[PDB]
C-alpha cells in the first residue's frame, strides 16, 4: 500500500513516504510542512515530465513495485519565481571511487623480489 | 578530516575539545555546531594511525576529571554552611552533562574496550580510594568510581552533624528549602562507585543514623513538657498534627526509603513511652463520650 | 482532499518532525526523526547539546561522510523503521562495491 | 563430584537426560550447527538447508551455536546465541529456532564485502584504512566462545 519516495531539487533530499493510490497534490502538501513555502509555488516532476493535480502517483509510475525503502522513487522539484517556472535541475551526488585491485577478485601473482620484501 | 585513515595531532584538536567538555559541566552554553564537531574529533582520534589516540584520550581524560572533582569538592567546602547548595548545582549541572558524555563517548566504548583486564586482576588497587589509574570499563561507571572518594574526609563528621541541628528543628528553626535539603541527599546516594545492588547503604550509615538520634530527642523534650503543662486533652491533636508535619517535610527532604524511618522513630518517640499514662487516660476517656478524643487515641 | 484525513498524519508536520543531516560536500538530507534515532551518534546529538534544544532547531554535521554513502545510510533507515514491528517480508539491501568500504566505515562511525 | 568448577567455563555438562529436539532453520542462510562437547571444543554437525528441520537427540544441559556454513557469521536460536536444551515435557520436544540475527549496517556491508573480496586484497581496497582489520576479523566461534566466558561470569551474581 505505502511507496517510498525521494524529493529532490539542487543538493537537498527528504526521505518521505505517500500512499500508492494518492494524489499528486497530496505529496506537494507534504513538502510544504517541512519546507514551509505554499504547494502553488512548487512543481513536482517525473522523469522531467510535468505532473497536474488531475494525476495520482501510481499512475505517473510510483507503484510499491519499483519504489522500495532500500530504493526509492526520484520526484524532481521545481520553484517558481511568481508566474514563470524556474524547471527542473538538480546537482547531483559525488561519484565513488575508483575500485581498488584488492576487491577484483583473483589473478595470478608474480616472481619474488631479490631483496626481502618491504 | 575522513573516514579513511589519517595522520592527526592530538593537543590541537584535545585543548579545543577540553574547552567544550568544561562547558558543557557547570552548565555553560555549548553549541550545535561545536557538539556535531567533537562527535567527529573523538571519531578521528581514535581511527588515525595504527597507533590510536583513543587510549591516550581514555588516561588524559581520567587524570582531568580526577583533579577537576578534587579541586571542586575542596572549593564546594570552602563556604560557610552553603556547601550543600552548591554541592546540589554541581550534581545538577553535572547529571545533565554526564548524561551528554556517555552520549558523546558510545563510539569509543562500543569500538574500544571489548575487553578489560580480563586475563588478570590486581588486589594492589582497584577497589576504595587510590591515587593509582582507575578501570579500564566504561564512562558512566568510570564517573561513579572517581566520585566515592570526596567524602571520607574528618570534615564530614562536624560539618554533618551542624546540618543536622538545623534540620531537627521542626520549630522555632524553621525552616531549609525543599530544593536545598534534596540536593545534599540525592549526591550522597550518588557519590558510591558502580555496584551490583542498591548504591544506599553509604547515605543510611553516614546521614540517616546520626539524623535519626537528634531527632528523637527534640521530640522526647518536647512531648515531656507539653506532658508537664498541658493536660491529656491537648496533646493527642498537638502529636498527631506534628505526626502530619513530618510526613510533609520527610516527602520533600528525604528518599522514599527514610520516609518511613524517620515518621516511625517520631511515632514512637511521642506514643510508646508514655503509653503507661496514655493506658490510664483512655479509661476515663471511653466512660465519657467524647468522639474526637477516641479517635485520636485508636 | 478527499474523504477522512488529518493534517497531523500523513506526515506533514512542522521542522520538530524532521532532522537535518550536512554532509562533507555540503549536501542536505532530510530525513524524519525516528529514523535519525536508529543511529547512536545522531541520536546522542539530538539529546544534546541541549540545554537549549527546546527551541524546535536540530542539525547534524558530518565532516568525513559525503552524500553518496550518507544517501545509503538514510535508505538503510527508512527500510529499518519500516520493517520492526511487523512479520511481513523483509528483502536483502543493496551495497554497490565501490562504495563498500566507506558505506562500512561511516555505518561503523554512526552506530546504526 | 570434585568441589570447585572443573572444566571451561562453556561447555556441556554430560547430564544423562535425554531431551529431544528439532532445529529449524528459519532462515535464508545454510546453517551449520555446533555443538560444544564437554571439554568445550565445537564440534561441526551436518549443515542444514534454509527450508529445513531435523532431529536431533540431545541432552539436558548440552550447549550448542549456530552459524552460517559459508561464512561463519553468527545466527540466533529462540532469539538468543546459546541453545541449552531443557526437560521436555507434555510439552513434547524443545524447539531451537534459527533465525538471522538484524545485522548492523556496518557488518552486513563487511559481510557483502568479504564474499566479495579476497582477502589477499582486502588491503587494495579503497576504503577507510581502520575498515581493512575489521575485514580481517571475519567471524570466528572460537572469539564468539571466548566472549561467551566473559559475559557469562558477568551473568554469575550473588542471590537475592
Amino acid at each position: 500500500m505505502d511507496v517510498f519516495l525521494m524529493i529532490r531539487r539542487h543538493k537537498t533530499t527528504i526521505f518521505t513516504d505517500a500512499k500508492e493510490s494518492s494524489t499528486v497534490f497530496e505529496l506537494k502538501r507534504i513538502v510544504e510542512g517541512i519546507l514551509k513555502r505554499p504547494p502553488d509555488e512548487q512543481r513536482l516532476y517525473k522523469d522531467d515530465q510535468l505532473l497536474d493535480d488531475g494525476k495520482t502517483l501510481g499512475e505517473c509510475g510510483f507503484t510499491s513495485q519499483t519504489a522500495r525503502p532500500q530504493a526509492p522513487a526520484t520526484v524532481g522539484l521545481a520553484f517558481r519565481a511568481d508566474d514563470t517556472f524556474e524547471a527542473l535541475c538538480i546537482e547531483p551526488f559525488s561519484s565513488p571511487p575508483e575500485l581498488p585491485d584488492v576487491m577484483k577478485p583473483q589473478d595470478s601473482g608474480s616472481s619474488a623480489n631479490e631483496q626481502a620484501v618491504q | 578530516m575522513s573516514l579513511k585513515p589519517r595522520v592527526v595531532d592530538f593537543d590541537e584538536t584535545w585543548n579545543k575539545l577540553l574547552t567544550t567538555i568544561k562547558a558543557v559541566v557547570m552548565l555553560e552554553y555549548v553549541e550545535r555546531a561545536t557538539w556535531n564537531d567533537r562527535f567527529s574529533d573523538i571519531y578521528a582520534l581514535c581511527v588515525a594511525y595504527p597507533e590510536p589516540l583513543g587510549e591516550r584520550l581514555y588516561t588524559e581524560t581520567k587524570i582531568f576529571l580526577e583533579n577537576h572533582v578534587r579541586h571542586l569538592h575542596k572549593r564546594v567546602l570552602e563556604s560557610e554552611e552553603q556547601v550543600l547548595v552548591m554541592y546540589h548545582r554541581y550534581w545538577e549541572e553535572y547529571s545533565k552533562g554526564a548524561d551528554y558524555m556517555d552520549c558523546l563517548y558510545r563510539y569509543l566504548n562500543t569500538q574500544f574496550i571489548k575487553k578489560n583486564k580480563l586475563t588478570e586482576a590486581d588486589l594492589q588497587y582497584g577497589y576504595g580510594g587510590v591515587d593509582m589509574n582507575e578501570p579500564l570499563m566504561e564512562i558512566g561507571e568510570l564517573a561513579l568510581d572517581m566520585w566515592r572518594k570526596l567524602m571520607v574526609e574528618p570534615l564530614q563528621a562536624i560539618l554533618i552533624r551542624m546540618l543536622l541541628r538545623e534540620i531537627k528543628n521542626d520549630r522555632g528553626g524553621e525552616d531549609p528549602n525543599q530544593k536545598v535539603i534534596h540536593g545534599v541527599i540525592n549526591s550522597f546516594v550518588h557519590v558510591e562507585q558502580y555496584k551490583k545492588k542498591f548504591p544506599l547503604k553509604f547515605y543510611q550509615e553516614i546521614f540517616e543514623s546520626p539524623f535519626l538520634t537528634e531527632t528523637g530527642e527534640y521530640y522526647k523534650q518536647e512531648a515531656s513538657n507539653l506532658l508537664q503543662e498541658s493536660n491529656c486533652s491537648q496533646y493527642m491533636e498537638k502529636v498527631l498534627g506534628r505526626l502530619k508535619d513530618e510526613e510533609i517535610r520527610c516527602r520533600k527532604y528525604l528518599h522514599p526509603s527514610s520516609y518511613t524511618k524517620v515518621i516511625h522513630e517520631c511515632q514512637q518517640r511521642m506514643v510508646a513511652d508514655h503509653l503507661q499514662f496514655l493506658h490510664a487516660e483512655c479509661h476515663n476517656i471511653i466512660r465519657q463520650e467524647k468522639k474526637n478524643d477516641m479517635a485520636n487515641m485508636y | 482532499m478527499d474523504g477522512e484525513e488529518k493534517t497531523y498524519g500523513g506526515c506533514e508536520g512542522p521542522d520538530a518532525m524532521y532532522v537535518k543531516l550536512i554532509s562533507s560536500d555540503g549536501h542536505e538530507f532530510i530525513v524524519k526523526r525516528e529514523h535519525a534515532l536508529t543511529s547512536g551518534t545522531i541520536k546522542a546529538m539530538l539529546s544534546g547539546p541541549g540545554q537549549f534544544a527546546e527551541n524546535e532547531t536540530n542539525e547534524v554535521n558530518f565532516r568525513e561522510i559525503p552524500s553518496h554513502v550518507l544517501s545509503k545510510v538514510c535508505m538503510y533507515f527508512t527500510y529499518k523503521v519500516r520493517y520492526t514491528n511487523s512479520s511481513t517480508e523483509i528483502p536483502e539491501f543493496p551495497i554497490a562495491p565501490e562504495i563498500a568500504l566507506e558505506l562500512l566505515m561511516a555505518a561503523n562511525f554512526l552506530d546504526c | 563430584m570434585e568441589a570447585g568448577r572443573p572444566r571451561p567455563v562453556l561447555r556441556s555438562v554430560n547430564s544423562r537426560e535425554p531431551s529431544q529436539v528439532i532445529f529449524c532453520n528459519r532462515s535464508p542462510r545454510v546453517v551449520l550447527p555446533v555443538w560444544l562437547n564437554f571439554d568445550g571444543e565445537p564440534q561441526p554437525y551436518p549443515t542444514l538447508p534454509p527450508g529445513t528441520g531435523r532431529r536431533i537427540h540431545s541432552y539436558r544441559g548440552h550447549l550448542w551455536l549456530f552459524r552460517d556454513a559459508g561464512t561463519h557469521d553468527g545466527l540466533l536460536v529462540n532469539q538468543t546465541e546459546l541453545f541449552v536444551p531443557s526437560l521436555n515435557v507434555d510439552g513434547q520436544p524443545i524447539f531451537a529456532n534459527i533465525t538471522l540475527p538484524v545485522y548492523t549496517l556496518k557488518e552486513r556491508c563487511l559481510q557483502v564485502v568479504r564474499s566479495l573480496v579476497k582477502p589477499e586484497n582486502y588491503r587494495r581496497l579503497d576504503i577507510v584504512r581502520s575498515l581493512y582489520e575489521d575485514l580481517e576479523d571475519h567471524p570466528n566461534v572460537q572469539k564468539d566462545l571466548e566472549r561467551l566466558t566473559q559475559e557469562r561470569i558477568a551473568h554469575q551474581r550473588m542471590g537475592d
